[PDB]
């Protein structure tokens, strides 16, 4: 999971 | 936003740019939704860093004067108390920012409408993501606000093995996953706007995409489900 963010 | 189109200037007046101070300038880092004249809803992970933040409302082009912007400091940050930076997949990726001044509403600056508590959208519901995030995986921020059409993917499908499996929770909304259009870094914290009974409401706060890339087939963009947090939001505003 990659937060997106910036 | 990967595979977006440029939004019209007055389409999404609750969208904000959350920026941090960087030298003698300001850098966009995340989106947000204006929910009161002095409150913004964004993602918790956008405000983990010990930075100085400001909110820009009435923004369209990050790189040019639009003649419509209002700039305001962030006075208080209230992160969901269950948020854990080490565990985005656990959920609770939501925070409220109290602004130092109340902003002025107009065609470019409006409060976002939130869904009723507990509302869940039918599979494949029409929504748009908006933001200034990267326009390609490992690309660069947009200059102008982008929108992309991202239909919801319901929990049953989204939490299935070829999609997100156990990573997605019922406190989240999935949307997109077509391999072409998606949120991307820099869109976090901004809105997913979904059309319900003729009115757009902000059903998601952009949270995460795949570590593999932004636009990945069967890895729809994942959002915090706003309707899971209505009581929390009202409680914070009431006590602050
Ligand atoms: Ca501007």
């Amino acid at each position: 999971v990659e937060p997106i963010k910036a | 936003v990967v595979g977006g189109t440029e939004a019209q200037r007055n389409s999404w007046p609750s969208q904000i740019s959350l920026q941090y101070r960087s030298g003698s300038s300001w850098a966009h880092t995340c989106g947000g939704t204006l929910i009161r004249q002095n409150w913004v809803m964004t993602a918790a992970h956008c405000v983990d860093r010990e930075l100085t933040f400001r909110v820009v409302v009435g923004e369209h082009n990050l790189n040019q004067n639009n003649g419509t912007e209002q700039y305001v400091g962030v006075q208080k940050i209230v992160v969901h108390p269950y948020w854990n930076t080490d565990d985005v997949a656990a959920g609770y990726d939501i925070a409220l920012l109290r602004l130092a001044q109340s902003v002025t509403l107009n065609s470019y600056v409006q409060l976002g409408v939130l869904p009723r508590a507990g509302t869940i959208l039918a599979n494949n519901s029409p929504c748009y993501i908006t933001g200034w995030g990267l326009t390609r995986t490992n690309g660069q921020l947009a200059q102008t606000l982008q929108q992309a059409y991202l239909p919801t993917v319901d929990y049953a499908i989204c939490s299935s093995s070829s999609y997100w499996g156990s990573t997605v929770k019922n406190s989240m909304v999935c949307a997109g996953g077509d391999g072409v259009r998606s949120g991307c870094q820099g869109d976090s914290g901004g809105p997913l706007h979904c059309l319900v009974n003729g009115q757009y409401a902000v059903h998601g706060v952009t949270s995460f995409v795949s570590r593999l890339g932004c636009n990945v087939t069967r890895k729809p963009t994942v959002f915090t489900r706003v309707s899971a947090y209505i009581s929390w939001i009202n409680n914070v505003i009431a006590s602050n």
